[PDB]
């Protein structure tokens, strides 16, 4: 009885974010400079869960070093993590199986793919849940969802859904996806004949942050054509493709929930994060005994930092430990990892810095996300939507146009090391 | 004109009882005059405008029933409105609701209310004109959750058939209204709707009541307009339609042209509203399977009979009889209605039945929930369970369950 | 009856504060007597149920309607049009106050066109009488507000400094038609706007500013110490103006002006000439207005979302009872400046002005 489970399916989203998930993967990238994992550990220790599985297939050993030698491996911890391997570019119904396939489902459990944020306390939701259940053993699965604006910034394509959920029982009587293109919602009307008050919601999020039942398992191993957790399983209930069972949402409506999968997420949640909305779990709160503190306007710096004189803050910015900032420059809106450093006369707005970065005398950055150990000389330029990997140097008096990612290997797209670094080349 | 202009005008509509055939064949009585609590249809619907404060309303009936309907509101209306009749010849049965008002438009002035002559109604009629007056829409239409029937569910294959309503709760805004006619195979719903107003609640337990509150241009819509026959049939979505579907771009000039809603500089409209309400308690319309309940729910009444000659060795309570009728010998009534001077044999059983008026049962028989038109006789010794009599019929000591007796032709 | 009521009305002396204070209001159009014009029924609706209603628009929307009143109009054949005229628009008025307390604007109209109808040359017609005073209508429509506003505005913005941080508080029209401006004059210049319970009507203005691509700032009352250290001046609009000085706004009103002060910031208040008083208070309680109790049941960050709470039985239990007045009075020694379309006037130089328009000999 006193066993929460828990899987969370990492890896499962390492493609979005490729030109990065070389040196480090994705459930270890910093957002606010603090890894994705943590955000998602969190957040289940709110949930009460006591026995956590994490699959692995990109960088295991750098992932279980990491989860190894994390608060997380002390007996403090709340919940015994163990990690779990298997075969790259994970498909999410495969893992189910592989997790049938061993016996490790105790009872009801939660599961999310790649790494939440969020602050919504499960121990409410998964009792609504555990009840419904214990009078109707098939329903199996409980969704957690937003409430939200059909614009909201917060709300992608891939959370951007239909549901239409039965206002007294809350019950998903019928799931769509939205892509453009699919202009109608069609729905069998033979549900009216068995609901009386339906609400049909588009403000929704889906979080993706499922509660399922022990029965998940082995009926994702029988009805091995699920691949999708949402493509495929909700469809299969709601077209009876599965022995008429019922899901249902649990629309919150106070506190934060989302998950990182796009570029166009990661900038969003950061702000959503500086932007106090997902409190405690936020910088001033230094979990893992950082050293940060609040300052007005919403900036955020760390000990033994140096700011100089004539170099101006403005809001909406974080600040790592260890850390210079020369003469004249500007900064705003902007995230940089710790033991950093700014040149000189120089502008960045909008932009992520992480670990360990330097940057030359009177250089413009923009919008832009810059990679551990990046080193940048002076006169340089770089605008929106630009992309760089570890270890990459670019050469001074250079410019580095529209969403040019690069690299430092030998990989897909265009990236190499030396300096200069894009009218000149280095590797080619 | 008293220093006040006036607000509105209250329409009424009286067409052929389409689905009350064994009530509503012959022309003697219209659907605008069956009994409800011994009282014609009629009344409720004025009774509702009455204290609504309306002091003179229109009423649009077939030409077949001019004759007997005015007689009754002559001799026979309880109430004081000031009732002008309408009879447009034009009324080819395959008309309805809208092309009615279309013939004529012309009496129109201000924004108008739509009843008809089945729209009972209990709710309090400020409750409807506050709403239409405060948030100034284009439209305002009453719905009500489906009449539950006490009595087993006998044989209910016409009844209002089913409507489905699209609803957003915090604007009362109505966005989807579509009942089982223009049905769909894999039923719709058009997604660029939900990209404003994303929250639509969506009903279907609720029934139609006919009470529609426009505001006056929308006549000026139903003259050009040919397509539209019936107002709760075409007018409504055609409105609904208009609210959120872009590319339905349409003419809306009619909403600018001088419409005088200020009156000169544009503080109003811009946009078609259409709101809708619901209640909880008494609020449908007769449709057949209706008169039996909505007859039987108008038994908040009180007590006593008058003009009425109940001999001894006879009972009757808590049942509505009206004038002049009379009960002979060792016979019953029960939870039952009996219209105008009636005439009850001896030794009969009339028990949760609704009698019309001038209407004369012989002796021995039984009548166990029956409904008997006017004019109707039953010979002795009959029995008759769940059937219908037509107007002016008689039998002969008959027997059926189930069936509806009419004068062959 | 109606001293029967004034009997009752009499009783509300109690021991409570509050007792006297009038709750009696009507929401419905149950039992309205017959000499209500629509336009006028339309009105006393919009007066009780709507929330973000200003005092300004009121009486605009007030006057328009009483012109269809007055055009429709129609005097008996055995009498002029001046005399039985305000008797007919006193029954009109009586109504009104039954939905919803007059206002000071609303009020001052009344009295002003009350007067020109005594004033009324009796040697015209009703066609003359009724076509002249809809354009004294219109014309107090013209000077009284709308061009004070725009003056008002033009005066206001001067004072506007670049780099300022401005706070309003609870959507005052005009606190927002001098924000627009200072942003389409091209003012350096960025806003706070405090917000308070039940009806929080600062989100509007937070809504309009925006959407003009104004930085704002957003916080609830409470948080009133926390953010006038970045304040630099303080910009309210008023109900009304009293003759003592005074300033008579919604609730928080009184709190901003002395946090403000206590922290050095100007509390600068505009408010038209018409909204001034012959009347002065010297407390918040002796005149006053009520709010529903109910409204701040539902505690949560909504008023219209059906989430009840602890309270929704108050009415029912003994020794509780909510309350919300919605205005409060603030003193002179608060209030800076006032920025009439007379220009910048200290506070205390009202009834003044106020006895300036009585050379009306």
């Amino acid at each position: 009885k006193h066993a929460l489970q828990a899987i969370v399916l990492s890896d499962s989203y390492n493609y979005r974010f490729r030109p990065l998930t070389l040196d480090k993967p994705r459930c270890l990238l910093p957002l606010a400079n603090t890894p994705l994992i943590e955000y998602t550990f969190e957040f289940l220790a709110l949930a009460g869960v006591q026995e956590v599985y994490v699959f692995c297939c990109a960088h295991a050993g750098q992932i279980r070093e990491y989860i190894e030698k994390s608060k997380w491996n002390l007996p403090s911890s709340p919940f015994s993590v163990n990690t779990i391997v298997s075969r790259e570019s994970l498909s999410v119904g495969d893992a189910l199986r592989e997790l049938d396939s061993k016996q490790l489902i105790t009872s009801d459990f939660i599961l999310v793919s790649g790494d939440v944020v969020s602050n919504v306390p499960l121990n409410e939701v998964l009792k609504e849940h555990r009840k419904r259940r214990e009078d109707d053993k098939n329903a199996i699965m409980t969704m957690v969802v937003r409430e939200a604006s059909p614009f909201h910034r917060t709300r992608a394509r891939t959370e951007s859904s239909v549901f239409v959920i039965d206002k007294k029982t809350s019950q998903c009587v019928h799931y769509q996806a939205n892509e453009r293109g699919k202009h109608y919602v069609s729905m069998d009307p033979e549900i009216f004949n068995e609901h009386e008050e339906l609400e049909v919601r588009n403000d929704l999020i889906d979080c993706q942050i499922d509660i399922c039942s022990n029965d998940v398992p082995a009926l994702f191993t029988e009805n091995f054509d699920y691949q999708d957790i949402r493509k495929d399983f909700v469809y299969g209930v709601l077209t009876s493709d599965l022995l008429g069972k019922k899901i249902h949402c649990h629309v919150a409506k106070e506190n934060y929930a989302a998950r990182v999968r796009s570029l166009q997420t990661y900038d969003a949640i950061s702000k959503d994060v500086l932007s106090r909305w997902v409190y405690p779990f936020v910088p001033d709160s230094n979990l893992l005994n950082q050293t940060f503190s609040y300052q007005r306007h919403q900036i955020y710096k760390e000990e033994d930092v140096v700011l100089a004189r004539s170099c101006i803050i403005k809001a909406r910015t974080l600040i790592g430990a260890y850390t210079k900032v020369g003469d004249a420059s500007v900064v705003a809106n902007t995230i940089i990892g710790r033991n950093c450093t700014i040149g000189s006369n120089c502008s960045i707005d909008s932009a992520f810095l992480w670990e360990d970065v330097v940057i030359g005398d009177n250089c413009r950055i923009g919008k832009a996300i810059l990679a551990n150990s990046v080193k940048i000389g002076n006169n340089c330029s770089i605008e929106d939507g630009a992309i760089v990997a570890a270890g990459v140097v670019i050469g001074d008096n250079t410019i580095i146009e529209k969403n040019k990612r690069l690299t430092t290997f030998e990989s897909h797209s265009q990236g190499t090391l030396n300096d200069p670094s894009l009218v000149g080349i280095g590797g080619r | 004109l008293q220093s006040i202009p006036i607000e509105f005008q209250a329409v009424v509509f009286a067409g052929f009882g389409n689905s009350l055939y064994p009530l509503t064949g012959s022309d003697a009585l219209p659907k605008a005059l069956l009994p409800i609590g011994n009282k014609p249809m009629l009344h409720y619907p004025l009774y509702w405008l009455e204290a609504a404060g309306f002091t003179s309303a229109i009423l649009i009936c077939m030409e077949e029933a001019e004759a007997h309907i005015n007689a009754w509101l002559r001799s026979g209306y309880e109430g004081h409105m000031r009732i002008h009749v309408e009879a447009p010849t034009i009324l080819d049965d395959s008309k309805s609701s809208a092309d009615a008002l279309r013939a004529v438009s012309h009496l129109i002035k201000n924004d108008f209310v739509c009843l008809s002559c089945d729209s009972i109604v209990g709710l309090p009629p400020y409750t409807v004109l506050d709403k239409f007056r405060l948030d100034n829409p284009s439209a305002l239409a009453v719905y009500s959750p489906v009449l539950k029937y006490e009595h087993i569910t006998s044989q209910s294959k016409e009844i209002d058939a089913k409507q489905l309503i699209g609803i957003e709760e915090k604007t009362s805004r109505l966005l989807y209204a579509k009942s089982s006619a223009d049905v769909g195979s894999d039923f719709t719903f058009r997604m660029s709707l939900l990209w404003k107003h994303p929250r639509v609640t969506l009903n279907t337990n609720l029934s139609d009541a006919h009470i529609f509150v426009f505001k006056h241009w929308v006549i000026d819509l139903i003259r050009e307009k040919e397509s539209i026959s019936s107002i709760r049939g075409d007018l409504i979505p055609y409105l609904v339609k208009c609210q959120y579907q872009k590319s339905f771009t349409v003419r809306e000039n009619i909403q600018r042209f001088l419409s005088s809603p200020s009156s000169q500089e544009i503080k109003i409209n811009a946009l078609i509203a259409k709101d809708g309400i619901i209640c909880s308690r008494a609020n449908n319309l007769p449709n057949y399977f209706e008169l039996n309940k909505c007859i039987a729910k108008l038994t908040p009444e009180q007590r006593l009979v008058d003009v009425t000659v109940s001999e001894r060795a006879l009972v009757g309570a808590d049942c509505m009889v009206n004038e002049g009728t009379t009960i002979k010998d060792n016979s019953n009534i029960k939870k039952s209605i009996i219209g105008k001077n009636c005439v009850i044999g001896k030794g009969v059983v009339v028990s949760n039945s609704i009698l019309m008026d001038n209407i004369v049962v012989e002796d021995g028989v039984r009548l166990e929930s029956c409904i008997v038109a006017s004019g109707a006789q039953i010979g002795a010794k009959s029995k008759l369970r769940e059937c219908e009599i037509g107007v002016d019929h008689r039998v002969e000591a008959g027997r059926i369950a189930r069936g509806e007796r009419l004068v062959d032709m | 009856d109606a001293n029967l009521q004034e009997k009752k009305i009499f009783e509300e002396k109690q021991v409570s504060i509050f007792s006297h204070l009038d709750w009696r209001r009507r929401r419905t159009t149950e039992n309205i007597p017959k000499d209500i014009h629509p336009a006028v029924i339309r009105l006393g609706l919009k007066l009780a149920n709507y929330k973000i209603f200003g005092s300004n628009q009121r009486c605009i929307d007030l006057l328009k309607t009483f012109k269809i009143v007055i055009q429709d109009y129609q005097t008996p054949y055995g009498t002029t049009l001046s005399r039985h005229l305000t008797t007919h628009i006193n029954s009109q008025i009586a109504y009104l106050v039954s939905t919803r307390p007059l206002s000071i604007s609303m009020g001052n109209a009344i009295r002003f066109l009350k007067l020109e109808i005594s004033v009324l040359d009796i040697d015209l017609t009703d066609d003359e009488g009724k076509e002249l005073l809809l354009e004294k209508i219109d014309s107090y429509i013209r000077d009284r507000i709308i061009i004070a506003g725009q003056v008002i505005v033009q005066a206001a913005t001067e004072k506007i400094q670049d780099g300022d941080v401005i706070l309003t508080y609870l959507h005052s029209s005009t606190v927002n038609d001098v924000l627009i401006h200072a942003k389409n004059v091209g003012k350096k210049f960025r806003v706070v706007v405090v917000d308070s319970r039940p009806e929080f009507e600062g989100r509007v203005c937070l809504k309009l500013l925006t959407e003009h691509g104004i930085e704002c700032t957003y916080v609830m009352i409470s948080a009133l110490s926390y953010i006038m250290q970045e304040v630099t001046k303080i910009f309210l609009g008023g109900h009304a103006m009293l003759s003592n000085g005074a300033l008579y706004s919604r609730a928080g009103t009184s709190l901003i002006s002395l946090l403000g002060h206590e922290s050095n910031v100007p509390v600068i208040a505009c408010c038209e000439s018409y909204k001034f008083t012959e009347r002065i208070q010297l407390d918040s309680l002796v005149y006053n207005e009520l709010a529903p109790g109910d409204q701040l049941v539902n505690m949560g960050v909504d008023d219209f979302e059906e989430k009840p709470g602890v309270l929704a039985n108050w009415k029912s239990v003994k020794n509780l009872k909510l309350l919300s007045l919605k205005y409060d009075v603030t003193p002179p020694r608060l209030i800076t400046v006032c920025v009439c379309e007379m220009g910048l006037l200290p506070s205390t130089s009202v009834p003044a002005i106020i006895n300036e328009f009585k050379q009306v000999y």
